[PDB]
C-alpha cells in the first residue's frame, strides 16, 4: 500500500489515524509475488514475531 | 441465350449484365453476390481447454507404506510419500512419526468451461463456397436464392436457372491447420492431438467434450505436503488454454488476406472478394419481351454533363433518346469502364433521360447499349473530395 | 459441511470449515465461483 | 436367405489362373489386379466357361458371385 | 486480486479463510477494462448463473 | 533412438525393423499395418432414390372448368382436362357431356425405399488415413492401437510413442465425385443436385431423406383419362435409380486400383497397399536391455541349407551361433532382400539355430544382424511349384 | 512459507536448451555457464517465454 491507515472504534466514534508510508511485500526468493501462497518451499525470510517475551 | 459471363467475386454490388439474345428484346441482369460464405471441408481433431486438477483425496496410512498404482485417469499423477504427521483438526492423528504415510494422487480433467469456453482445432480442406445471390431480374424483379459455386449446379429458385463457378481464386483464407475459439478463428499450426507440450497450446487435448479419454501433458508433478499437514501440492503449468487467451495471435477475421469475415457457425469465411466467377444463366424465355414491342431508340445522342471520376455513382449523362414506340428500355455498358445505377430507363416518344454511373478513366469512352442501340458517351470527368466511407461500385480500375 | 485445512487462516494454517478449494477466476463478468468445504 | 454360386475349379498356370467354371445361374464375376494398374474385369457368367486371368506378381482377387472374395499369390 | 480471501462472522469470532489464486477480469472485447461498465454493447461473455436448478 | 523408418504401405505383413540404439542392446520391431482405412473428407450432396408418383386424387367438376394452380409440391404436374363422362360405379355420374371436367394432378415424392435403399452422392476430398497398427514389440509383445498418418500424431497406446506418415502415395481411390449405394461404391460423375435429367441417374434428388424439398426432373406428363373413366394417366420415366441398379457400372471395390476395399461405414477405403510411409517411433527406454546383458554372438557362421526362392518363408539357414552368455538375441536383415519370420532367437552357450525367411534374388547376399553381430548368409535358392493362395511376405522384388 | 514457480518445460537441442516457460509471477531466472568464462544471464520473467 502507498499509505498506512489505522483505526479502532471506541463505539461512539470512528476515531482513526492514517499516514503515508511506502509499503511492499517481496517474498524472499527469485519469484516476485504480491502475496504469500499456501504452498511452496520454505527459505529464510525476515519477519516479526507473534510474541512479547 | 444461356448467358455465360465471367464475373468478379465481390460481394456487395450488382453486376448488371445484358442478355443479347438474337431475335427478341434484350434483358438486363442485376447479379449481386450478397454473400461468399465458404464452408471448407474440415475435421474436428480435438477440443482443448484449460485443465482442472480435480485432485482425488489422498490416502493417509498411519503406520507403514501404501503403494500407489497407475490408475488410467488422464495424466494420473500419483506419488507415495512418507515422513508426515498430518495436523487434521486435533493436531496430528496418526500416532507414528515416520511410518506416517501419505499417498497423493491427482489426474487431469476437462474443466466445466471445456464444454463451452474451449479452443477447437481442425484439419481444414477446401470444400465448396456458397452465396445468397439476389437477382432483381429483368421485370421479374426478385429472387434471393442460396446457391453453390461448382460449375454444374443450378438453383431454380424464382424462375431462372443459374450455374456458377467454379471460381478461379482458390485461396482458402483458412490454412490447413486451424484453431477456433468462440468466434475468433486462428489459422494456427496446432501441434496435434496426443502431443501438446505442457504449458504450450493443447496441454489438454480431448477429442470432443464428451470424450472421457484425452491427452494431458501438463507436467503435473505432485510434491510432498509440508510439515505434517493434510494437503496436496500439485505443481503444474497453468494451461496453454490460459495463455492462448492473453499471449495469443490475432484472428483471421482481423489478419486474413483478400477480404473475408468469419463465424463459429458452419465455419464459413464470408464475402471473400477475390478473382472472378464464370457464371451462366438460363433465363425463362417467357420473361423475354419480343423485339418488336420495345421502342427502337436509334438516331439518338449521348453526352456526359457532370462526370465524377469516382466510385459512387457520380457520373451522369443525358441521352437524347430518339424512340419509335414509348416504354421501357434496358441499358448497360458492355464495356466494363462504366458501371450504371439504372438497369432500365422509361421512354416517352423520343425524349431525354439522364442516368447515373461511375468510371475510372479520365476520358470515359464507353459504349452504352440502350436496348439494341449502341452509343459512345465520350467525355471527361472530375475527381472528388470526400473519401472515407465503405466500398465502391466502380471496381473497374485499369490503365488510364 | 466439510472441514479442511485452510492455508493462511488469519494467523496461519488452521482447519476452517470454509476451507477454500477450486477458485475459478476463469469467467469474465467480475465473478468467481468458489467452493467452501462448508455447505451453506 | 440368399444366393450362392457353385465353387470354382482352380487351376494353376504360370502367372495365370485357368478357371474351368460352371454356375447355377448368371453370376457376375469380377476381379481387381491389385497393381496401381487396376485392370478389372466384369462378366455375367451363366454358361459354363473356362476363363483366364493374367495374374501379376503382387496379387489378384476373385469374386465368384456373392461367394466371398478370394485372393492369390502368383509369383 | 492476487489472492482470494473468504469469511463469515459466526458472531463470537471472525473465523475466516484465505487462499492464493491469480484472479483477473478481462471483459470479452478488444477493450481491456478492469471492471464492467453500466453501458456499452452486449456480446457473448462467459459467466456463471444465479440459479440452482 | 527415435527410430525413423521409411516403410512400405502394405497391410497384412509385419515389418520387423531393428532399433540400433548406440549403447544398449538393440530391439526388433514388428510393425504390421493391419489396416489402411482412409476416410476422406466428404459431403452429403443429395440422396437419390426411385420416385413414387403418389398421385393426389383428381378433381372432377361435372359442368364447367376447374383451373389448376401450380402447387409447390416437387415436380407438381397438373393439367386440367375436359371432355369426359366418368364411369364411376353407376355408369357416369356427371350429367353434362363436354362440360364434364377432370383436373389431374400428380407430384413426385420420395419412395419409402428412399429412406433405406438409396443411392448417395458425395463431393469427396482427401481427408486423413488410419490404421489399427499392431506391434508385438520387443519383449512388450503387444499393442493393437488405432493411429493416424499425419506426420506429427503420436498414439501412446501400450508404452511406445509412434509417428506415422504422411504417406507419399496420395492416390485417393475415390474420385472427386462419388455415388454410394448400400455397400457398392461408385466413383461416378453424378450430374448434380438440382439438375439430373429424367431417366438418367438422379431424376429424384433430395438433399437428405428428411428433406421435404428436392429436385424431380422425371418428365412427369399427365395425359387425359380414356373414354369417360376415372383414372390418372401419369406418363413418366421409371427412375434413374431403377436403372443404375441393372444398367450400372461396377463397384470401386471391384474396379479400384492399387488394392483397396470399401465400406458404407465411415466411407473408408481399407488396406490400400501403395507406396511407403515414413514412420518413426520413440520406444520406452525401460523396454531396452542394456548391451552388457545380451550374449555377444560374434565368431559365428551362417549358411542357407534349403533356400526357397519364394514368398512364403521357405528360405532357411542354420547359424553357427558363437555366444558369450546364453539367452535371447533379436535378429533382422538390415538389407531388405531377406524377410525373416523370427524376430528373436534363443541361444545356449554357442549353439546353432535355424530361422526361416524369404527372398527374391537367386543369390541372396543379405546381412543378418544377430543382436550386434553382422553376417552374410550367402547362398542360392530354389523356385517353388504351388502358387495360388493369398499375398506374400517377400515384397522385396528388385533387380536380380 | 514461501514462493515457488511452476516447473519448466525442458526441451533438448544440440548444446542448447530451448525452454518453453510459463510462470505464475515475475520470476528472476539466471544461469552460470560453468566455464571460467562465466557468461551468466538474468531476466525477470512474468510473461511466458520460450528462451534459449
Amino acid at each position: 500500500g502507498d499509505t498506512v491507515t489505522v483505526g479502532f472504534h471506541d463505539g461512539p466514534n470512528r476515531h482513526t489515524c492514517t499516514v503515508a508510508h511506502k509499503v511492499e511485500f517481496r517474498p524472499v526468493g527469485r519469484e516476485k509475488y504480491r502475496h504469500p501462497p499456501e504452498h511452496g518451499v520454505e527459505l529464510p525470510c525476515n519477519r516479526y514475531t507473534h510474541k512479547r517475551a | 441465350y444461356e448467358h455465360t459471363a465471367v464475373m468478379p467475386n465481390k460481394v456487395g454490388i450488382p453486376y448488371k449484365a445484358l442478355v443479347e439474345r438474337p431475335g427478341y428484346a434484350p434483358v438486363h441482369l442485376q447479379i449481386q453476390l450478397v454473400n461468399t460464405r465458404i464452408i471448407p471441408s474440415t475435421n474436428l481433431e480435438y477440443i482443448t481447454c484449460k485443465y482442472k486438477t480435480k485432485v482425488p483425496s489422498p490416502v493417509v496410512k498411519c503406520c507403514g507404506a501404501t503403494q500407489c498404482t497407475s490408475k488410467p485417469h488422464p495424466d494420473y499423477q500419483c506419488q507415495v510419500f512418507t515422513g508426515v504427521y498430518p495436523f487434521m483438526w486435533g493436531g496430528a492423528y496418526c500416532f507414528c512419526d515416520t511410518e506416517n504415510t501419505q499417498m497423493s494422487e491427482a489426474y487431469v480433467e476437462r474443466s466445466e468451461e471445456c464444454s463451452i469456453d474451449h479452443a477447437k482445432a481442425y484439419k481444414v480442406h477446401t470444400g465448396t463456397v456458397q452465396a445468397m445471390v439476389n437477382i432483381t431480374y429483368g421485370s421479374v424483379s426478385w429472387r434471393s436464392a442460396d446457391v453453390y459455386v461448382n460449375g454444374e449446379t443450378p438453383a431454380k429458385i424464382g424462375d431462372a436457372k443459374l450455374i456458377i463457378g467454379p471460381l478461379s481464386s482458390a485461396w482458402s483464407p483458412f490454412d490447413n491447420k486451424v484453431v477456433v475459439y468462440g468466434h475468433e478463428v486462428y489459422n494456427y499450426d496446432f501441434p496435434e492431438y496426443g502431443t501438446g507440450k505442457a504449458g504450450s497450446f493443447g496441454d489438454l487435448q480431448s477429442r470432443t467434450s464428451t470424450s472421457n479419454d484425452l491427452y494431458a501433458n501438463t507436467n503435473l508433478k505432485l510434491q510432498r505436503p509440508q510439515a505434517g499437514i493434510v494437503h496436496t501440492p500439485f505443481t503444474q503449468a497453468p494451461s496453454g488454454f490460459e495463455r492462448w487467451k492473453r499471449d495469443k495471435g490475432a484472428p483471421l477475421n482481423d489478419v486474413a488476406p483478400f477480404g473475408c469475415s468469419i463465424a463459429l457457425e458452419p465455419l464459413r469465411a464470408e464475402n471473400c472478394a477475390v478473382g472472378s466467377i464464370p457464371i451462366s444463366i438460363d433465363i425463362p424465355d417467357a420473361a423475354f419481351t419480343r423485339i418488336s414491342e420495345t421502342p427502337t431508340v436509334s438516331d439518338l445522342e449521348c453526352k456526359i454533363t457532370e462526370c465524377t471520376y469516382a466510385s459512387d455513382f457520380g457520373g451522369i449523362a443525358t441521352v437524347a433518346y430518339k424512340s419509335s414506340k414509348a416504354g421501357n428500355c434496358p441499358i448497360h455498358s458492355p464495356s466494363g469502364v462504366a458501371v450504371i445505377k439504372e438497369n432500365d430507363v422509361t421512354l416517352a416518344e423520343s425524349g431525354s433521360f439522364t442516368f447515373h454511373f461511375s468510371t475510372a478513366n479520365i476520358h470515359p469512352a464507353f459504349k452504352l447499349q440502350v436496348c439494341t442501340s449502341a452509343v459512345t458517351c465520350k467525355g471527361d470527368c472530375k475527381p472528388p473530395k470526400d473519401h472515407i466511407v465503405d466500398y465502391p461500385a466502380q471496381h473497374t480500375e485499369s490503365f488510364t | 459441511p466439510y472441514i479442511a485445512d485452510c492455508p493462511n487462516c488469519g494467523h496461519s494454517r488452521c482447519d476452517s470449515p470454509i476451507a477454500i478449494e477450486e477458485v475459478r477466476g476463469d469467467a469474465h463478468a467480475g465473478v468467481i465461483r468458489i467452493q467452501t468445504s462448508a455447505m451453506f | 436367405i440368399a444366393t450362392l454360386a457353385p465353387e470354382p475349379l482352380v487351376e494353376h498356370k504360370h502367372r495365370t489362373l485357368i478357371l474351368h467354371l460352371h454356375p447355377d445361374h448368371p453370376t457376375l464375376l469380377t476381379t481387381r489386379s491389385l497393381g496401381s494398374d487396376a485392370n478389372p474385369t466384369r462378366q455375367w457368367i451363366e454358361r459354363p466357361t473356362t476363363v483366364n486371368f493374367t495374374v501379376t506378381g503382387e496379387g489378384l482377387e476373385y469374386t465368384w458371385g456373392n461367394h466371398p472374395p478370394k485372393r492369390v499369390w502368383a509369383q
